[PDB]
């Protein structure tokens, strides 16, 4: 009944996370202090929004953290009667707290809350501000109301660099000795894209499934479109190849590939493929034009060689 | 040589002919206690940070409220003459609700609260989505309102503030109303705050509300009041970061007094977008990290597209603004399907297009970056317009609403309309006119009458009188850059409103003698 | 009696074949009890829901096998009730009988709003020691990134032909069919390494004409033949405009083909051609111009006549190049 | 009586009326001594009668005691609803009746729904379809009745068996036509009666619909081409010669002339993208110009199944037949 | 009163052009089984002359007795959407396309609600009654398709008159059920007929040249049309033939516009025409209608050799801008384009 990698190297202080660093030394100053303003936290998934959060509210709170803080999640139900009800009245509540240690009503996802929600969210920490400060944790503001991102403080999380994903990587595996390669462990960045904990769990997840770390492993377990076979893709649809390109995309497809993985993974290596700067933006164009009309329903074969054709055409 | 005439020696072939047929094969092989802004909040009306006129405007209201409570005796010179504009005979004002709006984080909360305990009004608040159902809603609208307290030898009265009825479901606005418009009567003021004003629940209250629009605070009160939160704070005084912070948020006061806090972008992004810093690659690898950080990509795309063309660009071939206009309707492509077939998928392509403007408008030359976005004042006034066509067509009977569209109405029908109604009269008596201009008269009157339009009377500036149409149809006819027409005089705008009042009780007379 | 899909669910982790690593895998997470969440993604009909009912079935009796695994897909309503209501229900309680881990299926996972998506991870993470989820999904891309990050996903892939032709032989030999030698071949190529359609449209051809030889099942299934789309393109490449219109428009309302299977078997036709690469480039963009035209309910004949148009075109160029 | 419309009024009742279908008598006539089928999925253009063959084939499986009972018929342009897919075909299958006869006939133990028109769905309702088909895989089976295979989705059609229903194809419907001119006094004559099997593309829905409305605008009177050319959404032939008169040659003055001379007459743009295409594939045009012609048709009437302007794009297909014409 | 609507013919035989489709329309109505119509054609050619003309021939006396009625709705998403009815005691008038993502929500409930409205003394009036449905081509697909269940449904008891143009939005299997009546606009002939009996009953001399003008500057247009004889009639009324025609400020606007596009071709100038775009956006007129007239307008003043690539620019980017979402970029990428095409056209 072992705990699953996500959960057992979480963090338990401020200074364990790297996500962003101003913005953690910020929050650690704010946690040596107390006087913590309205924070919402946003970015990628991955990115430790969780972790920090729960983090500043235990270094804040410590024994009086189980009545001093409120875990509200997209898993309870979070109608206009639970605004109405259970935040105000924890809002409303007394607790023997410090001098600058305040109450603590963590909001995880609330991107994923109605529009009334956030109506009755609004003065609620607006008013009770004295004694209680919400820590929101959220993907997107789009989704989020203006005036919420106007009283808080808005706190931009980046997409991790593959640098620190690194160094919590050697120290999870020297945690646990896993043997690896190197070039299997820039495979699981790649399988990771900014996401920590879809890394954790891939390395997990590889291990657990097939000894070694090394990229066949992690590219079994995974099976996502290969990074050397969608690169020799665009080379050749770089030097003007339909044919070429067309067995590599027949490999791909007789591979049992669905089109929206491959056109996803096609985009993402034409994110940092070594080619000129307008060709790139051109072929960026015509790759979310072909990912319309796969998203649009019309998943065939024919439309990969359409835009392997157009691909082919924009470089004369 | 892919093609071959001769005939494949042993594998599968297709024939190909032509028009001419040469058939050639192919293979098929309390300080630390609250906040800064709860801190650094007015408690008198000298510190306040808003517009003077509309802290003024909002005074002057409330001090005109005091006759039936108490007991006691340009935009802006209309906004003063509707605030003069008489009063009802069971003297309330003729504007009974303030309709205050804008965008977050202004103070109109603070301004509302600090006028009402200036005006002997002990403050009473609510939010209207919190409580959404009628019932609820009426008896607060009850019970806060209409009204005397309970305390010793009078005391003070309350005056309702509503907020955030931007979002309230349509039956509490039916509501509040229906208790509007009761002639058991409404006595205490109600000062509702909304933050969109052109929902279509606020659209039948601002008809009859007083509108106060809030516009935005000029930057340097911001600065220097900012400059006095840092001082009495202890932070070091420095204004740059103060002015460039607080032109990031459209000066707005909650996200520069939370960010100072907090510190104890877009015009990075813009900069980096519109200027090559003092390999290519590496800047294409830096911008794209940018924008992706940059997070919210809808202001960004806005102050993108009213940018791109006022920078100094010397391109022959316009190629670069057709390219990046392709560009941008690409993410609008982008945008609306990935809205139609709710993918997560499409929503990492809208980075790449300040990255593409990078690589289009990299003008070394030091760019004027303007920071008002002229899409949103532009959505605005299309959004004004609408609501404006939609008061006309309400404003026609049936029968005319019957034989024609708005749109050919706006198209087609309105313009030739204004021309015929702009005759050329002499600018004598009624019984001076001869028998011509009596039936043409007659003709206008009707034409009017079926149209439910008139000419009312308001103060220009200078002190005299003009008359002006009653929806105001012609901001959405006339155009600013066309050779202009000569207008109507007085005298003749003035006898045919009193012709048009003279047909009104004429035709309620005869209505009344006909049941 | 019942159709042949339905008789033949593979009942035991030894009758199925082709999915021999996902076997042993998951074989060897529930020997030593380090199963962890599953979601199995791929293709329609290749067997997702077999394999998990095989393993809850080898793990559990059958008489606790009603407490320890709870089956729900979109059949019922889906959205942020069911969430709310029956799965974290079973998730968050103990076992009635016995002890370990219990169980949740859940067929057509990627059918669900990114609401219910993130509810749903939520209870994933809270219950883990005691619940181990299975979500089958066929496209990997309607689901959120943490998602993913939860759970281990299993792609099954195509169906091989040569793991696909024995157990439609059992059937046959348990079955009694008149079925010749062109009849593996057909049902291997027309299924499109489904099994389901397999079986569906073996029980069809053999309700309908009996005997099973290519003909049948290509009639029956309205498939156009190699022979066909052969002779459709030897006379786009070979008729002019009004003779080679005329011919395949006699033909498709004689034969009764829709001009999307036409299109998929003429573009799996021209990279058998040795096309000039141009010349092939102007066919696979208009050809994909033309795919994209279907889809949004255009007037068929005009693009055929399209079709004919491109490949007028080319057979300019080719005798232009010659 | 009403007036009833003569399309369901003269459609095939029994099994042997289908007018040359013998082959999907003969499926279910094996059917009959084998007691097992899977789900049916009739596909063919409309008027020949699938749901009326449906009908007479489940009397002749259940018997009129059972049909009743056991034959449940919804219209699926009637019940796009999600909702009702998944809850009327539900109950249908959890009320269960024995498969045993008062008759003392065997009788198969599955029920029989059947789904109209599925071809007008949607993809998710589809889908919600295919779920459906698949939890009732054991007590109740589907057949569907459909116009066009590809708006059914591969999901869909991949757990049928797929029966193409041919109508009367030539020689038949104009004697059939004059039948019923006869049966109801109405004077039309043999061209009238020939542009009427034209004008549909093998449906004969549409020549009895249009039929009918001939004959309610006339009253009485002769059925010219005016009329049938009017009701049948068919511009005049006179207009196409105009248009390629103007196109053959000269400025781009007479084009506008004739683009503006062809919105204004009410005329619908992609009815001139199919009669434009008929007369570019029969002409003697080079094979080059029928196929830009032809390609550049496609691609208008691709924009106007997306909503665009008719009026520009007509001005753009008729200035590339003139680049075309003139050339 | 405008002389546009007083002259209005309300019988079918008072028609001034078309009388052949009047007669069969007439004969049509005479007899029993209406069936359900769709009527087509240009903007302002006179479908509704036509429409409210099949009313009055289909019911007795009352049939321009008309009043505004005003109905709420309920989306799935809890919230109230007030809709307006134009209706007598004959016939019943929607416009359905104001709701715009919620019209399938209108389609079946205000005509669930008028269907279960039962005719009050229905033996006396006709057997059914009609229901306009003004603007019906902007509808999107599963609101058709619920219009559609609607017309088979209800077929006994509420047939409907659909009125719009530019079909091509239109689905197929609305098209087949309904008898699709085409009202081609009026010649310039015709329209000077009207023309003349419009001046004839009122007392004026109209001469036939400037009747001539007026027809060809209103571009097939009668409303339009007898909207420019009234501002002349109000502007002189001794006429000429060289005679000022006070033309709408949007298509002078326009020219105005368009010979700010031709007189440079610098960025500096394409800030003042989307400048110029934006007033013309902001006034709620559609976009199509702004490309249109920046064609015609701007087909006066190119050289032959360029008009073809303009024209198929044009339809291009009216395409993009129906698929997309924001007009304003794609109207100046054709801007845009046309000015690079222009410079290089001169260039070379
Ligand atoms: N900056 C980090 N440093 C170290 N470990 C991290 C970091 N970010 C994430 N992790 C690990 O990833 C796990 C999941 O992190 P979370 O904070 O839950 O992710 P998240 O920010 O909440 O994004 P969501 O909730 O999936 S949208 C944690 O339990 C850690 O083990
Ligand atoms: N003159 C001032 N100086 C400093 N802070 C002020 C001043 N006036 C108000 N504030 C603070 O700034 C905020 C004023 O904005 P609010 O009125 O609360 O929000 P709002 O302007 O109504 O916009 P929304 O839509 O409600 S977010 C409050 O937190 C006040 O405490
Ligand atoms: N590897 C296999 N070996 C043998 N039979 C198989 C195999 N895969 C699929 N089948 C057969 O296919 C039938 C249908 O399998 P299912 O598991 O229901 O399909 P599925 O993978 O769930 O795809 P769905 O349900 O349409 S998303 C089973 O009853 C088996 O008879
Ligand atoms: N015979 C006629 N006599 C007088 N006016 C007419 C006649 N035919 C059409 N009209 C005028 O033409 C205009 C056409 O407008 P309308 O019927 O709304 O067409 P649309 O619906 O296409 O805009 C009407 O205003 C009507 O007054
Ligand atoms: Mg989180
Ligand atoms: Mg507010
Ligand atoms: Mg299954």
């Amino acid at each position: 009944y072992e705990l699953p990698w996500v959960e057992k190297y979480r963090p338990v202080k401020l200074n364990e996370i790297v996500g962003n660093e101003d913005t953690v030394s910020r929050l650690e100053v704010f946690a040596r202090e107390g006087n913590v303003p309205n924070i919402i936290i946003a970015g990628p998934p991955g990115t430790g929004k969780t972790t920090s959060i729960l983090c500043l509210a235990r270094a804040l709170l410590g024994p009086a953290l189980k009545d001093a803080m409120l875990e509200l999640n997209a898993s309870n139900d979070r109608g206009i009667d639970v605004v109405r009800n259970k935040i105000k009245m924890f809002a409303q509540q007394k607790v023997t707290l410090p001098k600058g240690r305040h109450k603590i009503i963590i909001l995880d996802e609330a991107d994923s809350m109605t529009d009334g929600a956030q109506q009755a969210l609004r003065r609620t920490m607006e008013i009770y501000s004295k004694t209680t400060r919400f820590a929101l944790a959220c993907n997107a503001s789009d989704k989020i109301i203006e005036p919420i991102q106007s009283r808080c403080a808005v706190l931009r999380y980046t997409k991790l660099t593959d640098a620190q994903i690194l160094t919590r990587l050697m120290n999870v595996i020297e945690k646990e000795r896993v043997p690896y390669t190197d070039d299997g462990l820039e495979a699981i960045i790649f399988t990771a894209q900014g996401d920590m904990r879809q890394a954790l769990n891939n390395l997990q997840s590889t291990f657990s499934g097939f000894g070694f770390i090394n990229s066949e492993n992690v590219f079994k377990v995974c099976d996502e479109p290969h990074p050397l076979l969608v690169k020799e893709m665009i080379q050749h649809c770089v030097n003007a190849n339909i044919d070429e390109a067309y067995k590599i995309l027949a490999h791909l497809w007789h591979l049992g590939y669905s089109p929206e993985d491959i056109i996803g993974n096609i985009f993402r290596v034409c994110k940092t493929f070594q080619m000129a700067e307008y060709l790139k933006l051109e072929f960026i164009k015509e790759i979310g034009y072909t990912h319309m009309k796969i998203a649009e329903g019309v998943n065939s074969l024919l439309q990969m060689a359409g835009l392997l054709a157009r691909l082919c055409q924009k470089t004369m | 040589n892919p093609v071959l005439r001769r005939p494949p020696i042993l594998e599968d072939y297709v024939h190909v002919t032509s028009t001419e047929g040469v058939r050639a094969y192919l293979v098929l092989r309390a300080s630390s206690h609250c906040l800064w802004v709860d801190e650094f909040a007015p408690r008198h009306y000298t510190e306040l940070l808003s517009d003077d006129f509309t802290n003024r405007c909002l005074l002057k209201w409330l001090k005109l409220w005091d006759l039936v409570v108490f007991g006691h005796e340009s935009h802006e010179q209309v906004l003063e003459e509707m605030l003069e504009a008489g009063l009802d005979p069971s003297q309330r004002p003729k504007q009974k609700v303030a309709l205050l709006c804008g965008p977050p984080g202004l103070g109109k909360t603070t301004l509302a609260h600090v006028i009402a305990r200036h005006a002997g009004y002990s403050v009473v608040e609510m939010n209207a989505s919190d409580d959404r159902s009628p019932e609820v809603f009426r008896t607060r609208i009850e019970a806060a309102t209409q009204m005397e307290s309970v305390l010793g030898a009078g005391g003070k009265p309350n005056c309702l503030v509503i907020d955030e009825i931007d979002g309230a479901p349509v039956a509490a606005i039916n509501v509040l109303l229906s208790i509007l418009n009761r002639k058991g009567l409404l006595m205490r003021p109600i000062i509702c705050i909304c933050n969109d004003q052109f929902a279509p629940s606020l659209r039948q209250l601002k008809q009859q509300a007083f509108l106060l629009h809030f516009p935005p605070t000029l930057p340097s009160r911001l600065v220097q009041r900012l400059q006095e939160v840092s001082l009495r704070q202890g932070m070091r005084a420095d204004p740059g970061v103060l002015a460039a912070l607080c032109e990031k948020t459209d000066n707005d006061i909650r996200a520069c007094i939370n960010t100072l806090q907090f510190l104890y972008g877009l015009f990075s992004v813009w900069q980096e977008v519109f200027q090559l810093p003092r390999s290519a690659s590496q800047r294409f690898y830096r911008v794209l990290h940018a924008a992706a950080s940059a997070g919210e990509h809808e202001k960004v795309v806005q102050g993108l597209f009213d940018n791109f063309l006022r920078l100094r660009l010397r391109d022959s071939s316009l190629g670069a603004v057709c390219v990046a206009l392709d560009w941008l309707a690409f993410d609008d492509l982008l945008a609306g399907a990935a809205h139609h077939s709710q993918s997560f998928q499409l929503l990492r392509y809208p980075p790449f297009l300040p990255v593409a403007f990078h690589v289009l408008f990299a003008s070394s030359h030091t760019p004027r970056i303007t920071f008002p976005s002229s899409q949103q004042e532009a959505q605005n006034r299309m959004s004004q317009m609408r609501n404006l066509i939609q008061t006309l067509v309400s404003g026609i009977a049936p029968a005319t609403r019957s034989r024609a569209t708005p749109q050919a109405l706006l198209l087609d029908a309105l313009c030739l309309l204004l021309d015929i109604l702009a005759p050329k009269l002499r600018p004598v008596s009624t019984q001076l006119y001869s028998t011509r201009e009596k039936q043409q008269l007659a003709s206008l009157v009707g034409t009017m009458l079926a149209y439910s339009l008139t000419y009312r009377q308001e103060r220009t500036p200078d002190g005299q009188y003009i008359y002006r149409l009653e929806p105001n149809v012609e901001e959405l006819c006339r155009f600013p850059e066309l050779p202009a027409r000569k207008p109507l005089t007085y005298q003749t705008k003035q006898l045919i409103a009193r012709e048009i009042e003279v047909e009104k009780m004429r035709r309620a007379e005869a209505s009344a003698r006909v049941e | 009696n019942l159709p042949w899909v339905e008789k033949y669910r593979p009942q035991t982790l030894n009758d199925l074949i082709s999915h021999q690593d996902i076997l042993s895998t998951i074989q060897k997470f529930i020997n030593e009890d380090r199963l962890p969440h599953l979601l199995l993604y791929g293709p329609p009909g290749t067997g997702k829901t077999s394999t998990i009912l095989a393993c809850a079935k080898q793990l559990y009796k059958d008489k606790e096998f009603g407490s320890m695994v709870l089956e729900l897909n979109a059949s019922d309503d889906r959205g942020i009730d069911i969430i709310r209501g029956p799965i974290l229900s079973f998730a968050s309680t103990r076992t009635i009988f016995k002890k370990g881990f219990k169980l949740v299926i859940l067929d057509e996972a990627d059918a669900m709003t990114q609401d219910a998506q993130n509810a749903l991870r939520r209870v994933i993470e809270k219950f883990t020691e005691n619940t181990r989820f299975c979500l089958i999904c066929n496209y990997l891309s309607k689901i959120i990134p943490a998602l993913q990050s939860r759970c281990t996903r299993f792609r099954f892939g195509p169906l091989t032909p040569e793991l696909m032709v024995p157990r439609l032989e059992h059937v046959v030999e348990e079955e009694k069919v008149d079925i010749s030698e062109d009849g593996m071949k057909a049902l291997v190529t027309l299924s499109s390494g489904d099994m389901r359609r397999a079986l569906n449209i073996l029980q069809s051809t053999n309700m309908a004409f009996g005997k099973v030889t290519e003909e049948t099942v290509y009639t029956c299934t309205g498939h156009p033949l190699k022979s066909d789309i052969a002779n459709i393109l030897d006379w786009m490449l070979n008729q002019d405009f009004t003779t080679a219109y005329r011919n395949i428009t006699e033909l498709k309302t004689l034969k009764g083909l829709a001009l999307h299977d036409i299109l998929t078997e003429i573009h799996l036709f021209v990279h058998r051609v040795d096309f000039p690469s141009s010349v092939r480039i102007h066919l696979l963009t208009k050809m994909a111009d033309i795919e994209y035209r279907l889809s949004v309910g255009t007037n068929e004949k005009i693009q055929l006549s399209s079709l004919i148009a491109a490949f007028q075109v080319t057979r300019d160029l080719i005798v232009a190049e010659a | 009586a009403k007036p009833v419309p003569w399309v369901e009024k003269y459609r095939p009742k029994c099994v042997d009326e289908v007018a040359f279908q013998e082959e999907v008598v003969a499926v279910l006539k094996k059917s009959l001594e084998g007691a097992d089928l899977p789900n049916l999925l009739f596909y063919g253009p409309p008027g020949t009668g699938k749901t009326s063959t449906i009908l007479a084939a489940a009397r002749e499986l259940f018997g009129p005691e059972l049909f009743r009972l056991r034959v449940l018929e919804l219209n699926a342009s009637d019940e796009r609803g999600i909702q009702v897919v998944r809850e009327k075909v539900k109950n249908f299958a959890q009320l269960t009746v024995s498969g045993s006869r008062s008759d003392g006939k065997p009788c198969p133990p599955f029920k029989i729904v059947i789904l109209d028109e599925a071809d007008s769905m949607t993809s998710a309702a589809q889908a919600a379809l295919r779920r459906t088909m698949e939890k009732e895989s054991k007590t109740t089976r589907f057949c569907l009745i459909c116009n066009y295979v590809s708006r059914i989705i591969e999901p869909l059609t991949s757990r049928c068996s797929k029966f193409r229903f041919k109508p009367l194809s030539d020689k038949i419907q104009q004697q059939r036509l004059l039948d019923i001119a006869k049966k109801e006094n109405v004077k039309i004559s043999d061209e009238g009666i020939a542009y009427l099997v034209k004008v549909s593309e093998g449906d004969l829905r549409k020549a009895i619909t249009f039929l009918q409305s001939a004959t309610r605008l006339t009253g009485g009177k002769e059925i010219t081409e005016k009329v049938i050319t009017d009701i049948a959404g068919v511009i005049p032939a006179e207009k196409i010669d105009g248009v390629f008169a103007a196109c053959q040659s000269g400025s781009f003055d007479k084009l506008e002339a004739v683009v503006k001379d062809l919105i204004d007459e009410g005329h619908a743009a992609t009815q001139l993208v199919n009669q434009l295409h008929d007369v570019v594939v029969e002409n003697n045009l080079s094979d080059k110009q029928k196929s830009i012609i032809t390609e550049k048709l496609a691609e208008v009437d691709k924009c106007l199944a997306d909503g665009a302007d008719e009026h520009l794009q007509l001005i753009s297909l008729c200035a590339t037949v003139m680049q075309q014409l003139s050339q | 009163s405008l002389w546009v609507d007083k002259y209005r013919p309300c019988s079918l035989g008072r028609l001034d052009y078309h009388k052949e489709q009047a007669a069969q329309l007439r004969n049509l109505v005479q007899c029993g089984d209406f069936p359900h119509l769709l009527v087509y054609g240009p903007s302002g050619a006179g479908k509704k002359t036509r429409i409210m003309c099949i009313l009055r021939e289909l019911y007795g006396v009352g049939v321009e007795k008309l009043r505004i009625e005003h109905q709420t709705i309920t989306t799935p998403s809890k919230k109230k959407i007030e809709i307006s009815t134009i209706a007598s005691n004959y016939h019943l008038e929607v416009n359905p396309s104001d709701a715009g993502n919620s019209d399938r929500v209108v389609i079946q409930e205000m005509l669930k609600t008028v269907a279960q409205s039962q005719q009050l003394e229905t033996n006396s009036q006709r057997d059914f009654k009609v229901v306009l449905l003004t603007e019906v081509d902007k509808l999107t697909k599963d609101a058709q398709h619920a219009l559609r269940r609607t017309m088979e449904k209800y077929m006994s008891t509420c047939r409907l008159i659909l009125c719009c143009n530019s079909t091509s939005k239109v689905i197929p299997p609305i098209r087949s059920r309904c008898l699709a009546v085409r009202v081609p606009a009026p010649s310039i002939e015709d329209i000077c007929h009207v023309l003349s009996t419009v001046c004839k009953k009122e007392g004026l001399n109209l001469p036939s040249q400037l009747a001539h003008r007026l027809a060809e500057k209103s571009c097939r247009n009668l409303r339009k049309a007898l909207l420019m004889c009234e501002a002349c009639r109000v502007q002189q009324y001794p006429f000429t033939a060289d005679q000022e025609i006070p033309e709408t400020d949007w298509e002078v606007y326009l020219r105005e516009t368009a010979n700010a596009i031709v007189s440079q071709q610098t960025p500096q100038r394409l800030l003042e025409v989307r400048g110029r775009l934006y007033e013309l956006l902001t006034h709620c007129i559609p976009p199509e209608i702004i490309m249109k007239g920046l064609l015609s307008e701007l087909l006066h003043n190119c050289d032959g050799q360029l008009k073809g690539e303009v024209a198929q620019m044009a339809a291009y980017y009216e395409h993009r801008l129906q698929l997309g979402s924001k007009a304003i970029y794609h109207l100046e990428a054709f801007v845009a384009k046309f000015m690079a095409l222009y410079k290089k056209f001169m260039e070379d």
